[PDB]
């Protein structure tokens, strides 16, 4: 017992920091390919082999957190958002903006520790609005006339997560019925929020600053023949967590108390909610009446309404 | 599951007909598939009405037409060059894939199984000629070898087909005597066994005996080693009934295969003496010599150490005596130009001969023999001890 | 002559392929054949095939490859199989290695000290022919080690000093052929446990000295190399999980003692106050698990840490050291200078290769990336307690081989011999914890998918293989808490082929739906986190056996009734295991299970439901019938009266245990009425009452294949909880009309006792 | 039916008994000269008790007829070797024997 103690809380306590000292030496050409590109490059050729089922690849899982925590009063401000790119271009050069799109698109939309390490290298190689990094992006896409990317992030988004209010009350009658220990992932009520805040930050970030072509081409992909609407699917996605919020408040009426739980739980909902609405916006920022439209002939009238009435007796 | 569709003035208000078109490759893939069957029938129908028994011969042979349409869909099949950019053979791996896909969900393999059922009816190019005219005769081989090569070509890769037609594996291995097609059959059975662990599970011992006797009957071929190996294991996993059955039927009895052996290294000695006897000038045809040994060792490594004496011929009236060659483990009584004693037997021609002798022993330390030799009438002699 | 196939191209391609075809079948762990095939080439021409300088290179590897598998491939398996699970005892030589040897400006050798490790034992046996009737020949053929061991490293000295000037004529052909064979059997060499600390010493020296990776060799090579360094860095892992275990001996010592100490001292010096219980709360409440996690945190300045102070500066002091003796601020150093290296001097085809190198260069940049990964499959047991677990260990092995062959007769018999005896053995009782860490569970659930794969509904064959692995899995889960929890992981798949082993009387125990029941059995956490992807399942499959009788059973020759009452009736076991869980039925379970039947109704048995049969009256008396009359049976049969009575008292059973509860929430709920009022509607109380009241006679014994005493307790059991006993009259005549005779019948006993 | 033709005499004193241990140095081969088995490749002696049914009869019933230090070739028949079944993998059925069998220490 003593042991197993010390490895739950003594080891994995954030003990070390390589994440820059290894890439930064894995770029050098000391003497052709640099061995960081050649990493890159094997990356792509395994998520370009064609098979069914995207494997653990724990190399991959391994590798795509390192290059990823790799990257992140005038002047104090100034030369760090300068490094920020310096780090982001030491590895978005070499193939790794090519490399997340092609391991989403070979998920066909499979929620897994695969997509969910991915997403995140692509937030750290598009954190803030690097307009190149976009549009190398978007130039692969158009010259690889893939669909696999788009119906990839269409499945992901239809099963990101939802607050259920049945799973909620059923772990809190285990509480109350005896001391269980809580269930990792968010009490077994919301799963992987992290991960759908992180494809949502990562599609807002595909279209920060404003990048109609971007914008445009994430509702209609001109040059294929399935095209499929993200707009859509994003507000979809937000009804379903609107209705959501909607119950779980109708569960907490009568009552005027607020258990941890039922903090915890909802301030993740919350902010869910809002990376989306965050997402939206930026779809609509620029004056793109493509997505104006869009917006304007959906289901987002409903969501609107009902977090009207979720606020109005919240507040 | 099926719902019939019948046309009617009120219907159901659920239809929803929604339009989806299909790629060039299915297209062509459809396209080709139907001109394929329709020319495989009108074989098929030729063949038949020809074999079935003795009727005019007004029937359509599309001997050339077959055999083009063979070769233009053997290439069809052409897996993708290893000299080639990764993203284009992964594209031409897919599209192979899908075609043999579509090809195999129209049954044509059984197709083209009928068409070699109906074709090795026959034994040769001759018994086919006179009964099927001069250029269908000499094309039956060649139509026989495309035939075999396209069915070897839609297996190739996939692992859905081969688990799908492993059940005719008890016709390929029967045939797989036929003598003029079975380098075909063999690489058919190969890259079906390589590729599914269910065509393992029902290879029984007649067929491993069958591919034994192949491997018997027309040599040391290369490729039956491989079946073999892929008998064993196929993926990761390993059978130990085909196991026990190859090591209990294939090397016990040592005639296959190549055997080998750890042998010595044996030399010669001898001095500066030559004795020919003839009309003429002779030499007494008498002769006599002694030998003794001062130190010995019978097994020095791992072997009977060799240790023989005797006379050896020649050839003609010149040196270099015939024999195993050189540098081997042949001394003297190992070839018909020698003869030789070693205590125990008399060697002549490789093959050692017993023999009494009072307290018959190899030749240990301190042991003198005696070899007399008389050239006319009697012949070489030994005297162990005296 | 050997060397004479250089020029004969045929001849040697021939015989490489022989070569091939002899390591291909004996390549696994198959040993029969191994002992045929020594004798079928030789002992000593392996040694001088290997030893030999012009050998036409493919028949030097072909040999090579061969001599790897037919004795050292086997036991190589075996040792590299466990080489991911630190059993460590706690004897007194374990308890000598914790210095670890790190400070006073050195790092000590890979490989170098001292294991005391649990690693399976090698024994071959002798390959003779001539003794008849070997024992088992159960291991490998018997080998010279030393001699080869000796040979391989002044082969490899040679090799290196031929490399290093680069000639145009390396040994076989190219250099690939001179290094990739050597270096593998150096490699399996190294694996299989020899190499004692001096020999070590001179096979580092051999590459070391700052050699080997510095030469430019091929890439076939270099994935070797990558091999053997990761088998460089394992031993070290595992010398720091050693040192970790030797030095947690002494705190544990030291604080275990110190902790009673103070709890005396509290208990001797009480001051009863309204505190003191706060405080001692901690020795009878909080398990040992939470009782170390709060009684051992110091990151931050201070926690509730006890008076105890002394060892903190010790723990500190060995966290220091082994992060000094990681990575975190030489093996690791030359590691990740030759990976770069290596990349930097060329781009790399071979993508397994710059895999390997990557994962290395990985491994010796996180460094605690192993420990955190292996502490978990650690484990100590005892110094007394090692002849045990090493048993359970080769039994465990010999399963994990078996699992990698195809199965056969002989594979099932070996497989369940070695369930048995891990079943038989102490060790997977005192340590339930050791079982979960090594993965028992999960080896033999992947076992059974193999059998239980092929088919659904054609072939259910290896049924013993089948039964087996299900009885062991319940013995694991019923003797633990957190078994139960591991198993509910793998309940998801195994209720998808839950239909095999039933409508057949021989396994009423083994069973993947018994071994989900198992699982789901008396947890209230485990059956509330049992949610609805599966229970619609099981009513989907409850009502398809309720519409289709058993094709085996038409077959057998029974009357072919229009429903089948076995797998139903397992069906309705597991869903009252589900719904009822220590006397309190789950609430959402039974729900969620009454919505399931009613939508389904074809669940219910067809003389109850349905526009035909009346109810349960009739049908019991029917059942009667058929059991008595042996024209409706097949002709230790299947009684289809029988079956069907056990069926309805089943889903009877279930009914009243899914009913809502003793009226505790139910006097003040609406949903729990209504399920009340739901159960009423559909089950009548005089069609119990009727049931309740039969009166079976009381037998010279008799058969107990009919109407079961027990039949009458699920009804007992619904009427008390679905209605309830409240009225005098309705008590009474209950007394009078069904309970009664079944008194009197009870108390007619004198000797004839056949049925308790 | 097995036959015994000395090659080097073992001075005819010490025979194996019953209840005794012999220790045996042997290069048996087939009937054609193809070595099958070998007890001075391994480089260790085949030791084996007398009259305890451990080896096939045509090498114990051989062996019990000869001396210490004597060298001997034992030939013998497939029905006191192996029958008409063989070992499964070297010998195939109905196979005569020869065993070239020298007696290095009787206990």
């Amino acid at each position: 017992l003593f042991l197993q103690g010390y490895e739950k809380s003594w080891i994995e306590t954030e003990e070390h920091y390589f994440e820059d000292k290894l890439i930064e030496d894995l770029a050098k050409p000391g003497a052709r390919v640099d061995p960081l590109h050649q990493l890159i490059l094997l990356f792509s050729r395994t998520a370009l082999t064609e098979k069914c089922k995207l494997e653990e690849d724990f190399l991959y899982m391994a590798y795509a957190d390192i290059m990823a925590k790799s990257c992140h009063s005038f002047e104090e401000k100034e030369m760090e958002k300068q490094k920020l790119l310096y780090q982001q271009a030491r590895l978005h050069d070499r193939g790794a903006a090519e490399m997340v799109l092609q391991t989403i698109s070979a998920s066909k939309g499979e929620t897994g520790p695969m997509v969910a390490a991915t997403l995140k290298l692509g937030i750290a190689i598009l954190n803030g609005g690097n307009s190149t990094v976009q549009q190398k992006m978007l130039d692969y896409l158009k010259e690889k006339k893939d669909v696999g990317f788009f119906q990839s992030l269409a499945g992901l988004m239809q099963s990101c997560s939802v607050l259920d209010l049945n799973a909620f009350e059923r772990q809190n009658k285990a509480e109350g019925l005896g001391m269980v220990t809580e269930e990792g992932s968010g009490e077994k009520v919301l799963q992987d929020d992290e991960f759908t805040c992180d494809l949502f930050r990562f599609l807002q970030l595909l279209c920060e600053g404003h990048n109609s072509d971007f914008q445009n081409y994430l509702r209609t992909q001109t040059g294929n023949n399935t095209t499929v609407n993200i707009i859509i699917s994003t507000v979809d996605y937000l009804l379903r967590v609107q209705e959501s919020i909607s119950d779980f408040y109708w569960y907490y009426s009568g009552k005027d108390i607020i258990d941890e739980q039922g903090q915890r739980n909802f301030s993740k909902a919350i902010q869910v909610a809002k990376q989306v609405f965050n997402t939206l916006t930026e779809y609509i920022q620029g004056p793109c009446t493509g997505n104006q439209q869009s917006l304007a002939h959906s289901r987002l009238w409903d969501a609107v309404v009902g977090f009207l009435h979720v606020f109005a007796h919240m507040q | 599951i099926q719902r019939k569709a019948i046309m009617h003035h009120e219907g159901h208000m659920d239809d929803g007909l929604n339009l989806s078109r299909s790629q060039h490759e299915e297209s062509r893939t459809a396209r080709v598939i139907r001109s394929t069957v329709f020319l495989f029938n009108r074989f098929i129908r030729g063949l038949d009405a020809l074999s079935k028994k003795v009727k005019l011969p007004t029937i359509d042979l599309p001997i050339e037409s077959v055999s083009l349409s063979l070769q233009d869909l053997i290439g069809y099949f052409h897996p993708p060059d290893e000299h080639l950019e990764h993203e284009d053979k992964q594209n031409r791996l897919r599209a192979l894939k899908n075609r043999q896909n579509l090809f195999q969900e129209e049954g044509m393999i059984n197709l083209v199984l009928e068409c070699i059922d109906r074709l090795h009816v026959y034994s040769s190019a001759a018994h086919f000629a006179d009964v099927a005219g001069r250029e269908a005769g000499e094309s039956w081989k060649s139509i026989l070898n495309s035939l075999y090569e396209l069915l070897a070509a839609l297996i190739r890769g996939n692992r859905k087909n081969c688990a799908q037609f492993s059940g005719s594996l008890d016709w390929l291995i029967s045939r797989l005597e036929r003598l003029e097609a079975s380098s075909g059959i063999l690489e058919v059975l190969h890259c079906v066994l390589v590729e599914s662990p269910e065509a393992l599970n029902i290879i029984k011992e007649g067929h491993i005996k069958s591919i034994i006797s192949l491997l018997d009957k027309h040599g040391r071929n290369h490729k039956v080693l491989d079946v073999l190996c892929s008998l064993c294991v196929c993926h990761g996993v390993a059978v130990r009934s085909n196991q026990h059955l190859i090591c209990d039927n294939l090397l016990p009895g040592r005639d296959l295969l190549l055997q080998t052996r750890l042998v010595n290294h044996v030399s010669s000695m001898r001095p500066n003496i030559f004795l020919g006897v003839s009309e003429g000038s002779a030499q007494y045809k008498k002769w006599y010599y002694e030998l003794m040994v001062d130190h010995t060792e019978p097994f020095v490594t791992a072997e009977a150490t060799h240790l023989r004496v005797g006379w050896a011929s020649t050839e003609g009236y010149s040196p270099y005596p015939g024999g195993g060659e050189e540098w081997g483990g042949n001394g003297v009584g190992d070839d018909l130009f020698s003869y030789g004693f070693d205590g125990l037997h008399l060697w002549s021609g490789c093959i050692a001969r017993t023999v009494s002798s009072p307290n018959q022993h190899l030749l240990r330390t301190d042991d003198v023999i005696s070899c007399c030799l008389d050239l006319s009438a009697p012949s070489i002699s030994f005297r162990i001890n005296g | 002559d050997i060397l004479e196939l250089t020029e004969q191209e045929e001849l040697l391609q021939f015989h490489y392929h022989t070569l091939r075809l002899y390591s291909a079948v004996c390549a696994l762990g198959n040993h029969r054949v191994a002992h045929a095939l020594c004798s079928h080439v030789d002992e000593p021409q392996l040694l001088y095939a290997i030893e030999n300088k012009y050998m036409p290179g493919l028949l030097r590897a072909g040999y090579y490859d061969l001599l790897i598998d037919i004795h050292l491939s086997s036991y190589a398996t075996a040792r590299l199989m466990m080489n991911n699970e630190f059993i460590v005892p706690m004897t007194e030589e374990t308890k000598s290695i914790t210095l670890f040897p790190d400070e006073n400006k050195k790092h000590g050798l890979p490989g170098i000290g001292l294991s005391t490790s649990l690693r399976p034992r090698m024994r071959f046996s002798s390959p003779s022919f001539v003794s008849i009737s070997n024992d088992c020949y159960q291991y490998s053929p018997e080998f010279p080690l030393d001699i080869l061991k000796a040979k391989t490293i002044q082969m490899l000295t040679e090799a290196v000093k031929e490399g290093s000037l680069h000639a145009r004529d390396p040994v076989g052909g190219t250099t690939e052929f001179l290094f990739v064979p050597l270096i593998k059997l150096f490699y399996t060499l190294l694996i299989m446990g020899i190499f004692h600390n001096e020999d070590l010493k001179h096979i580092l020296q051999l590459i070391e000295p700052s050699g080997l990776l510095q030469m430019k060799l091929p890439e076939p090579v270099k994935l070797q190399m990558c091999l053997l360094l990761q088998y460089l860095c394992d031993c070290q892992v595992r010398h720091r999980i050693e040192a970790i275990v030797a030095f947690s001996d002494d705190f544990v010592a030291k604080l275990q003692d110190n902790q009673r100490f103070r709890y005396n001292e509290v208990m001797q010096a009480l001051n009863m106050s309204a505190a003191l219980t706060a405080r001692k709360t901690r020795e009878f409440r909080s398990p040992p698990q939470e009782q170390i996690n709060m009684l051992l945190n110091f990151k931050d300045d201070k926690s509730e840490c006890p008076c105890p102070e002394e060892i903190r500066d010790q723990l500190l002091d060995f966290h220091e050291d082994l992060m000094t003796h990681c990575g975190i601020e030489s093996l690791q150093q030359l590691i990740s200078e030759t990976m770069v290296r290596w990349a930097q001097e060329s781009v790399i085809e071979d993508p397994e290769l710059v895999r390997a190198m990557f994962v290395l260069l990985h491994r010796q940049y996180d460094g605690i990336g192993g420990l955190v990964r292996a502490l978990p499959k650690t484990y100590t047991i005892n110094g007394v307690s090692v002849e045990d677990t090493i048993n359970l260990l080769a039994s465990l092995g010999q399963i994990r081989s078996l699992l990698s062959v195809r199965m056969g007769k002989e594979e099932e018999k070996l497989m369940i011999r070695g369930l048995g005896d891990i079943m038989n053995n102490k060790v997977f009782y005192q340590h339930p914890n050791l079982m979960r860490a090594l993965g028992m569970h999960e080896t033999v659930m992947e076992v059974m998918v193999n059998v239980l794969g092929g088919g659904e509904s054609k072939e259910i064959t290896f049924p013993k293989m089948v039964a087996n692995c299900c009885r062991f899995l319940c013995y694991f889960c019923r003797i633990s808490r957190q078994n139960q929890k591991a198993m509910f992981d793998h309940l998801s798949y195994l209720l998808e082929n839950s239909s095999v082993g039933l409508a057949s009387p021989a396994m009423r125990g083994s069973t993947p739906l018994d071994v989900a029941a198992a699982s789901v059995m008396d947890n209230n956490e485990l059956a509330l986190a049992l949610r609805e992807p599966d229970l619609e399942k099981v009513v989907r499959y409850l009502a398809g056996c309720g519409l289709q009788s058993c094709q085996m059973l038409v077959s057998k020759g029974y009357p072919d009734i229009g429903w089948n009452p076995v797998e139903g009736e397992r069906y309705l076991d597991f869903l009252r295991f589900a719904v009822f869980c220590n006397g309190e039925s789950v609430e959402e379970n039974a729900n969620v299970v009454v919505r399931l039947l009613i939508r389904r109704p074809e669940c219910f048995g067809p003389a109850l439901r349905g526009e035909g049969g009346n109810g349960l009256l009739a049908a019991m008396e029917e059942a009667i019938k058929i059991a008595e009359d042996p024209s409706r049976d097949g002709p230790d049969t299947i009684h289809m009266g029988n079956a069907i009575m056990t069926f309805y008292a089943a889903l009877i059973d279930l009914l009243g245990r899914c009913a809502p509860e003793m009226h505790l929430i139910h006097a003040g709920k609406g949903e729990a009425i209504r399920i009340r009022s739901i159960l009423r509607s559909l089950i009548p109380l005089g069609d119990l009452v009727g049931v309740i009241s039969i009166a079976f006679q009381m037998p010279e014994p008799d058969m107990s294949a009919g109407f079961c005493p027990d039949h009458k307790a699920a009804m007992v059991l619904f009427l008390d909880r679905v209605y309830g006993i409240e009225v005098q009259d309705f008590l009474l005549h209950l007394l009078e009309v069904g309970f009664l005779p079944d008194l009197r019948a009870a108390a007619s006993l004198d000797t004839a006792a056949l049925s308790x | 039916g097995v036959e015994i033709e000395t090659i080097s005499p073992g001075d005819g004193r010490t025979f194996p008994k019953k209840g005794q241990t012999c220790v045996v140095h042997y290069t048996g081969m087939l009937q054609n000269g193809k070595k099958f088995d070998s007890s001075r490749d391994r480089n260790k002696p085949f030791k084996f008790r007398i009259g305890k049914q451990e080896v096939i009869k045509g090498f114990e019933e051989g062996a019990a007829q000869m001396s210490l230090g004597q060298r001997a070739k034992l030939t013998c028949t497939p029905d006191v070797a192996y029958g008409a079944t063989g070992h499964p993998g070297v010998i195939p059925p109905n196979a005569t024997l020869i065993f070239d069998v020298e007696l290095l220490n009787l206990e």
